[PDB]
DNA sequence: GCAGACACTA
């Protein structure tokens, strides 16, 4: 027949699943950009999927453009005849530009451009960036919205740089495009359990004949607040309603269980899962869960960084001791899956044999090793640049070894009395 | 032909009956061949058991003379990536009986290294087209073999020689 | 021209396939009211996915899946491009279909395709929902991003119980009509470990190389599946008992060193009874083996070792 | 309905249906008693083209079910149908709707193709009602043709109709662009022309030019030369009313073959 | 030498070793020496083979010094010699010479060629360690399906349109009638849908087209012949009708095709394999649409 | 920046000034070239750092009102423009040679663009193109990439323009290396010299010798990459002869002669 | 998973 999630769409601002601040957020981002002179050019929403990244915007365009429905959502499936993928969303940037006056179509591009190729994903940063800097005469409004979501584990993928480990706005957009100043990141959250709760009552009362018609209408609470505690997603949590209104009974539901966060697993690993009291499946289910990340690099860094976050580094030190051995042990097996594992199990049970005296924690910092590059990088192009100038008046061979250890602090303190 | 090749490639079987030590191996294919039906024979066990030997003597024992046209051997020795099993191996598994109406027989020796996805592809081959083609997977690793491909293929395992 | 087993006695319709009995019934229920929405079907292979499938897709449609659609498995070219442009075609083509049914795209082993077809697939459902629905099948659910599956209602397929494999197996002996022992059928059970296509398999190879299926031809012909065996070896009490049982049950029977450390530590982690300490000492151990195997010391002495360290691990003086 | 034609008007037909698949990648054409409509719609509706075939156009139009018959068929698809083969010529073409589109091709000699595309059926013609809507600029297509096939669309770049104070100056040109500290991420080519002021046939006082695109603009010339027009094929019109926020329109009059062509601009 | 073959005109040899060119990382073609001449063949997979041969009067110098059963081979690369010949033969009046020789086994495969005092000497070394030999995807003609020969120039067009268009499975028609309206079309299923590529059905450049009834002797008028088969083995022999002047089909009831194309002249004979069977019942669908 | 000259049609340096677009399209399918504006008849352009060294000079002397004056302070001003847009000018301009002499080519040094007059008459046209980028490098660039490099010894004379046949062999080894997809040269001091190229492979053994030839130490064996194909290009030069020197077996250069300009390109090992 | 700060009626 139909789907639920379509046929009960919503019509107005009061009916979207959205937070109070978040609607109060958006409503301030989007007016001030259909002004003239707007100080974010563009809009980036990021977040995970159902969390009305999407229907928010197309209401709110529904309410706006009327002021001085247009929307022109791009389409990545259109080919265009004789037109390649990556010619083809520079041609609907110049398309939809000339939207400045009179139509006023709002540009939303939920469907990106799949960038899995050099050439093509490379293409996607200075095409919206050439869009930024252009001193034209007004400008239509442009959101972008990104689904937070990781791409499963592949093989033969040679040099598993990033994008490809995880689909999110950080991966793929560089730097420029990330903290220009005309641009507004406005993060999105999944769907709370109260305003799923509602919805699932509205739901359910709109629905009233069929449900009373079978043995459900007594045990519908009981399944409605499974459904919201279970998952943030409100199309996830209609669908899972119609298909159990549907079944007859005696059925057990099922639910996507959507992947965890590195955050999240980082806790999991320091601090333990409520859900889970034995520790022998919370390891096990959380590798089958996300092996893309615990066999991934920067994990066990992180570990490394955020296991003294426990009671605010006052624990064991000899516990500490043999966490940081065992995680250099881990370390010597060449990242194999029964590194990773040995590893993690020994830090959650060092923290729950002494997971007594951790009534106060900490805050987790993701490890800082890109600073670390950054300026081993910029050492590099400074000693690159002094071993070039003191070559072209003298001879002076010492390799890069006793550059860095003898001639790093040496050599500019005789230059600097000289 | 002899007399001009190493001792090893100079006693190799040619029928089923020069194979020894797996004696209930081969008294189970004879037996196979012999009703008319092959089950997707898989072999598995340490190199020198006679694996490839004892397969390429029963389809020559099966075919005659039509080894060299219905008979397909694939090995790591060419390329094999999902663009091969995609194209090859679909279009040699697809065509119909030339001179007799017996299967056809693809030879996939030390098939251990393939991908996973080209194991998925062949996999999905497998069970499609067993109507008429049977596939036969060779290899010393199963830990390196998806676990579907094992469901679909009765696995027979090389003793070591007695 | 002997149809093997597998293919030859594959069910046809939702009523011979048995092993679970609520999904079935929901198929069937769903098949009868005909509003089948999108799902995503997940298990360990050889439990009766694609057949399902396909027998949902035949008892619903009929002639309009037999003659007009388009089922794509994994034997194509699972480019994005070509994909998008076909499942782009298919969501047109629509005919004078019944106001209770919808077209059925049959996605087999989704697993292996490439993520910018899995978006190109859900701009496709979210422009062309209304005429076509998608099915997939495929063995976990993690190969599929997370916005797909919120568009679809996920189905899980439990493993088969030992009466539904059993069922099948005297269906199909009744069909064949091949004398059968009971413990034969119970060596079966055991060796297929739930899986249908394999029980199948060791059946038709029993009858076919041995006639009347009894124990004694079963183990002959195939013997006991090695994770049982290392699970065995490494519950052992005494370390002569478990090197015994090593050597006369994957050194004589001609097992892989690195087969048995895959094993070993699939067991380690699957295992319930050890403690938390013992249960990371021994994969340690089993990841120091394995490196060991990988740099080429591919010898009996390292699992040797492997065994000894872990029974000192075990028995902790 | 069933249409056929059996002259060198093929050549044409197949010059606007590719014209068309360019734009969208469906083509919706929609069919009636007074002639044959087909059109596409852009993707950003920002480009209206739409080409009407007469009724003498082709040699019976044999309609039966005012009814506006509408079907959505691949442009790709049916592009690569019209075409004419090389070595050889077609000696009648013809396309019919049975009560699965039913389109044949029938050459000089007995060999015949017979193709089934797959289109879909509601008579959106509020579109060509507002292009009807109602300066103008008269100039021959024949020197701008010269120009438009070698304007390097490659870098996608806009024209800008200068017309400054009596002589057209069609320019195809990109604007640069800033980068961090005045870069230039992307560079611009510009390419500009100059045609006589007596060359122009019409002329309108509207200093202050306006920006449309190339790409819509370069296919809607090579209709005209491609058909063998000896007689009547005048040169394409200029039509747009004041301010840039309004759409441009344009117009090619033939004697079988109506040309339209409707691009927002700004 | 043991072998010896000079040719002066290098264009017809040049525009028969072109026909071989769409094979995908073309290699090892199992070149035939005999006195009758030279024949080259080549196979994909064990799916389709194409057999070119050339006749002892298209040399001028055809020697075959030999004492042996008169059935020698060698194996080498086609892109090497493809782009050997097609290279000189240019400018007016040059009257370029090709030598070939070959000293009987284990040398390389020797090719001289004379321009305007330009000498070259071209070695090819052969492969011939696992040549399983026998092979051939031949065929009895006691139980022919059907046969019919076409012009080359109609089959062009037919197979120039069936490939741009897409078309990855094609059909194979043949169907006789009593009124001499033979029905013979190479029709296809793509993403389009369904194209008919009615071949023409008068005797102007359809020679002849009889259906048997897998005896080769008995005709019968009314029944049809549906042959499935891939699009890449249509791919192959579309360059190779390009020029031509007769083009003979021939299947039997076992489902292998063989093709014959006339262009002394030169003969190239290619073979097919069908695909395995009928997807779903088209076959019912195409006999029913088709009347229609 | 006044960098302003005329370029206008005429009867013999037109073969020279249409041999210019042939590298164009090489070296727009290269990074780019540079420039090196001097004096009123002296510029140098060359492709900067594979191996390509393209040296050429061209008379501006015969062209009409040249001049150039930057604030380089030496005589020598660095000069680079892509070269993609340069082919644009010309093959439109190869187009109107049926008619049209006072079109000229007005060219304008502004500030970055570069605006190209033309005239042509179908009633006249007029087209105003600019050249998109033409920015400058660091004054030490200049001297570390100065392109006037040539060495001596082991001359070959090339076979002169009386016989066709020696240019279609050259451009045979054009057709064919593309269609396959290393090169080694000999050379002989025994008088007219002959020519031997040799390709050495696994199985591929091309040998070309040289019976008759016109063409004019020894043993200069060889071993080079396939970059030789654009100088065989550059060998067409119908106007006058080409000269070809090889030797010290790790360097060659191919010298074409036109008029007062020379073109010499290099090859490393 | 957890720390810091806010919304909202019990
Ligand atoms: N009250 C509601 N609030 C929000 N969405 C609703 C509601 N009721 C039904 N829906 C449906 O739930 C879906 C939510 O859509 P969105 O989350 O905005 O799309 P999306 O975020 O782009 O999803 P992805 O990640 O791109 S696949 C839509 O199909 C809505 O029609
Ligand atoms: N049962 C046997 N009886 C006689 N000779 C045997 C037997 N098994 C192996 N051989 C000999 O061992 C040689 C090599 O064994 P193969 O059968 O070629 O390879 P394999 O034993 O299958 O091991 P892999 O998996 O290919 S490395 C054969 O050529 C035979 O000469
Ligand atoms: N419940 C069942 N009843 C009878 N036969 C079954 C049942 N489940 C599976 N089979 C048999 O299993 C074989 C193939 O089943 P499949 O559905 O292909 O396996 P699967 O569970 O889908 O695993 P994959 O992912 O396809 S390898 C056929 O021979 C079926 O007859
Ligand atoms: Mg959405
Ligand atoms: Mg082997
Ligand atoms: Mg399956």
């Amino acid at each position: 027949g139909e789907q639920w999630y379509e046929k009960f769409k919503p019509n107005c601002l009061e009916q979207v699943a959205i937070h109070k601040r978040k609607l109060k957020d958006v409503q301030e981002a989007l007016d001030a950009m259909f002004l003239p002179n707007a100080k974010h050019r563009i809009l980036l929403l990021s977040g995970p999927s159902g969390c009305s990244k999407s229907t928010v915007i197309k209401e709110l365009s529904k309410i706006l453009v009327p002021k001085y429905h247009k929307v022109t959502e791009f389409r990545g499936d259109c080919i265009v005849n004789d037109l390649p993928q990556m010619e083809s969303f520079s041609e609907f940037l110049k398309g939809a530009r000339y939207l400045v006056m009179s139509n006023l179509s709002l540009i939303l591009i939920e469907d990106l451009p799949n960038v899995f190729h050099i050439d093509t994903r490379r293409r996607f940063q200075q095409l919206i960036l050439q869009w930024l800097y252009s001193s034209e005469p007004l400008l239509p409004p442009l959101v972008i919205c990104i689904t937070e979501c990781e791409i499963p584990e592949n093989d033969n993928n040679y040099r598993k740089f990033g994008i490809d480990y995880t689909f999110s706005a950080e991966t793929i957009m560089n730097k420029e495009i990330l903290m220009h100043p005309r641009l507004k990141r406005i993060k999105f959250n999944p769907i709370n359990s109260t305003l799923l709760k509602k919805h699932l009552k509205f739901i359910c009362v709109q629905n009233m004949k069929m449900l009373k018609e079978k043995n459900k209408w007594n045990k519908r609470q009981e399944v409605i607040d499974y459904i919201a505690q279970e998952t943030g997603d409100i199309r996830s949590a209609i669908t899972t309603l119609q298909f159990w209104a549907t079944s007859s009974g005696s059925l057990p539901i099922s639910t996507r269980e959507s992947t965890i966060s590195y955050f999240h697993a980082i806790g999991k690993v320091i601090h333990g899962s409520h859900s889970t009291n034995n520790d022998n499946e919370m390891i096990n289910n959380l590798f089958e869960n996300s092996n893309n990340l615990l066999s991934k690099e920067d994990f066990k860094l992180g570990i490394l960084e955020n296991y003294n976050t426990f009671n605010k580094g006052e624990f064991s030190i000899s516990d500490a001791s043999s966490i940081v051995d065992c995680l250099s042990e881990c370390d010597n097996m060449n990242g194999l899956p029964e590194s990773n594992e040995y590893g993690l199990r020994e830090v959650r049970k060092t923290f729950r044999n002494i997971s007594k005296q951790g009534h106060n924690h900490g805050t987790v910092y993701f490890p800082r090793e890109w600073k670390v590059r950054k300026l081993q990088n910029s050492f590099k192009v400074q000693a690159e640049d002094w071993l070039n100038v003191s070559l072209y008046k003298y001879n002076a061979v010492h390799s890069f070894r006793n550059i860095t250890l003898e001639f790093g602090y040496y050599a500019p303190l005789i230059r600097k009395c000289q | 032909s002899k007399e001009n090749l190493p001792w090893v490639e100079k006693y190799r079987p040619e029928t089923l009956d020069e194979v020894y030590g797996q004696n209930e191996v081969i008294t189970t294919v004879r037996k196979f061949v012999d009703e008319g039906k092959l089950p997707h024979l898989l072999f598995y066990g340490p190199p020198g058991t006679g694996k490839t030997s004892t397969i390429v003597a029963l389809a020559r024992e099966i075919y005659g003379k039509n080894y060299s046209n219905m008979v397909l051997e694939l090995n790591a020795s060419d390329d094999r990536g999902i663009d091969v099993v995609r194209n090859q191996i679909k279009d040699f598994a697809s065509t119909r009986q030339i001179f007799s109406k017996g299967f056809k027989l693809i030879i996939l020796d030390e098939a251990d290294a393939m991908t996973n996805a080209a194991q998925n592809a062949l996999r999905r081959v497998i069970e499609r087209y067993t109507k008429n083609t049977r596939f036969c997977v060779l290899a010393n690793y199963a830990h390196k073999l998806t676990p579907a491909l094992l469901s679909r293929c009765t696995r027979f395992r090389f003793q070591p020689l007695p | 021209l002997q149809l093997p087993w597998v293919e030859k006695y594959r069910p046809q319709v939702l009523s011979d396939i048995v092993g679970n009995k609520e999904t079935i019934d929901r198929l069937q229920q769903i098949a009868k009211d005909g509003n089948m929405p999108h799902m995503i079907i997940s298990g360990m292979p050889g439990i009766g996915k694609t057949t399902s499938v396909h027998c949902l897709a035949h008892e619903l449609l009929g002639r309009s899946y037999a003659d007009g659609v388009l089922e794509l498995n994994a034997s194509d070219d699972r480019g994005i491009d070509v994909v998008r442009n076909q499942i782009k075609h298919f969501a047109q083509k629509k005919l004078h279909l019944p106001p209770g049914k919808h077209k059925i795209v049959i996605l087999d082993e989704a697993d292996s395709m490439t993520a910018g077809a899995q978006q190109a697939l859900r701009r496709t459902m979210e422009l062309y929902s209304n005429s076509t629905r998608f099915a997939f099948a495929c063995n976990q659910s993690n190969k599929i991003i997370e916005p797909l599956q919120s568009r679809c209602a996920i189905l899980r397929y439990s493993k088969l119980s030992d009466e539904d494999v059993l069922k099948r197996l005297l269906q199909i002996i009744k069909l064949e009509d091949v004398k059968y022992t009971n413990d034969g059928l119970e060596a079966i059970i055991f060796t297929a470990e739930g899986d249908m296509r394999q029980a199948i398999n060791n059946l038709q190879s029993t009858v076919a190389g041995h006639g009347l299926v009894n124990a004694d031809n079963v183990f002959k012909i195939v013997d006991s599946p090695h994770p049982l065996i290392v699970k065995k070896m490494l519950l052992a009490s005494n370390l002569e008992d478990s090197i015994q049982i090593l050597r006369t049950d994957l050194w004589k029977k001609g097992y892989s060193s690195i087969d048995i450390v895959t094993t070993s530590f699939r067991v380690t982690k699957n295992l319930a009874q050890v403690k938390e300490s013992v249960r990371l000492e021994m994969i340690k151990e089993i990841g120091l083996t394995h490196m060991r195997i990988l740099e080429g010391v591919g010898t009996y002495l390292q699992l040797a070792s492997m065994l000894a360290k872990i029974h000192k691990l075990n028995n902790k003086a | 309905k069933a249409t056929i034609t059996e002259s060198g008007k093929q050549n044409i037909w197949f010059r606007a249906i590719y014209v068309l698949s360019t734009i969208q990648d469906d083509i919706k054409i929609t069919v009636t008693t007074n002639e044959l409509i087909a059109w596409s719609m852009n993707e950003t509706d920002t480009t209206l083209c739409q080409v009407r075939f007469q009724k003498s156009f082709f040699e019976e139009y044999e309609f039966k079910p005012h009814k506006l018959y509408s079907f959505r068929v691949n442009g790709r698809h049916l592009t690569t149908i019209s075409r004419k083969p090389d070595g050889d010529g077609i000696k009648s073409f013809t396309i019919a709707v049975n009560n699965r589109l039913i389109v044949v091709i029938e050459m000089d000699s007995l060999i015949v193709k017979e193709y089934c595309p797959q289109f879909q059926p509601e008579r959106e013609l509020t579109s060509a009602l507002f292009n009807e809507e109602v300066n103008y600029i008269c100039c021959n297509s024949t020197l701008l043709k010269n120009f438009l096939d070698n304007c390097n669309v490659n870098v996608t770049d806009e024209v800008k109709l200068e017309i400054n104070v009596h002589r057209l100056s069609i320019t195809a040109f990109t604007k640069a662009v800033y980068g961090k500290n005045n870069d230039l991420l992307r560079n611009a080519l510009s390419m500009s022309n100059t045609i006589s002021t007596l060359d122009l046939e019409h002329y309108c006082l509207f200093t202050k030019s306006i920006i449309f695109k190339l790409k819509d603009f370069k296919n809607f010339i090579t209709i005209g030369p491609s058909w063998k027009t000896t007689q009547d094929g005048n040169d394409n019109i200029s039509l747009w009313f004041c301010h840039p926020g309004d759409p441009i329109l344009m117009q090619m009059q033939k004697p079988g073959v109506k040309l339209e062509l409707v691009e927002v601009t700004d | 030498n043991k072998f010896s073959a000079s040719t002066v005109h290098l264009e017809h040899i040049t525009t028969a070793l072109s026909c071989l060119t769409p094979f995908g990382s073309k290699d090892d073609v199992l070149i035939f020496i005999d006195a009758d001449g030279l024949s080259f063949v080549r196979e994909n997979n064990h799916v389709i083979k194409i057999q070119l041969l050339l006749s002892r009067e298209l040399f001028m110098s055809y020697s075959y010094r030999n004492e042996t059963e008169d059935h020698m081979k060698l194996c080498v690369k086609i892109n090497h010699i493809l782009d050997s010949v097609s290279v000189m033969n240019r400018n007016s009046d040059d009257i370029v010479e090709c030598t070939l020789s070959y000293d009987g086994h284990g040398s390389p495969f020797v090719l001289i060629f004379e321009d305007s005092f330009i000498s070259e000497r071209v070695e090819y070394s052969t492969y011939l360690i696992k040549d399983f030999d026998t092979n051939g995807l031949e065929l009895d003609r006691e139980r022919i399906s059907f046969e019919a020969i076409i012009k080359g120039e109609a089959l062009h067009s037919a197979l120039k349109d069936l490939k741009e268009i897409g078309c990855k499975e094609c059909y194979v028609y043949a169907k006789t009638e009593a009124n001499d309206e033979n029905v013979f079309a190479l029709i296809s299923k793509s993403q389009l849908g369904f194209s008919k590529i009615k071949l023409p059905s008068n005797r102007s450049i359809l020679e002849k087209l009889q259906v048997f009834d897998g005896d080769s002797t008995t005709v019968i008028d009314g029944f049809a012949v549906i042959g499935f088969f891939d699009f890449t083995s249509f791919d192959k022999i579309r360059k190779s009708t390009k020029i031509a002047s007769k083009v003979l089909f021939r299947m039997d009831v076992h489902g292998v095709l063989s093709v014959n194309i006339l262009s002394p002249g030169i003969v190239i004979e290619v073979c097919m394999l069908e695909k395995e069977s009928i997807d779903e019942a088209a076959q019912t669908e195409i006999e029913l649409l088709m009347e229609t | 920046m006044k960098l302003k000259l005329i370029v206008n049609g005429c009867e013999a340096p037109d073969d020279y000034k249409l041999l210019r677009t042939t590298i164009n399209t090489v070296a727009s399918l290269r990074k780019t070239a540079i420039l090196r504006f001097n004096s009123e008849r002296l510029t140098i352009i060359s492709t900067p750092k594979d191996t390509g060294q393209l040296w050429c000079t061209i008379p501006h002397d015969v062209f009409r009102l040249y001049t150039v004056i930057s604030a380089r302070e030496l005589n020598t001003i660095t000069m680079e423009c892509n070269c993609d847009s340069l082919l644009s000018v010309f093959k439109r301009y190869d187009r109107v040679m049926n008619q049209g002499s006072s079109s000229n080519m007005t060219i304008k040094l502004q500030s970055c663009a570069l605006g190209i007059t033309f005239e042509e008459i179908v009633k006249v046209i007029m087209h105003s193109f600019k050249v998109p980028v033409k920015l400058l490098f660091r004054a030490q660039d200049t001297r570390i990439q100065e392109p006037m490099i040539n060495y001596i010894q082991l001359m070959m004379y090339k076979l002169p323009p009386i016989s066709g046949e020696f240019g279609s062999a050259f451009h045979g080894f054009i057709r064919r290396v593309e269609r396959y997809s290393h090169i080694h040269l000999m050379g002989v001091k025994k008088k007219d010299v002959e020519l031997k190229i040799i390709v050495n492979e696994l199985d591929w053994h091309l040998e070309i010798c040289w019976n008759g030839p016109l063409d004019s130490s020894t043993h200069e064996v060889i071993i080079r990459c396939k970059d030789w194909k654009v100088c065989s290009k550059l060998y067409a030069a119908f106007e006058e002869v080409v000269l070809a020197i090889s030797h010290d077996e790790s360097c060659v250069f191919h010298c074409s002669l036109d008029e007062r300009g020379q073109i010499i390109y290099y090859i490393a090992r």
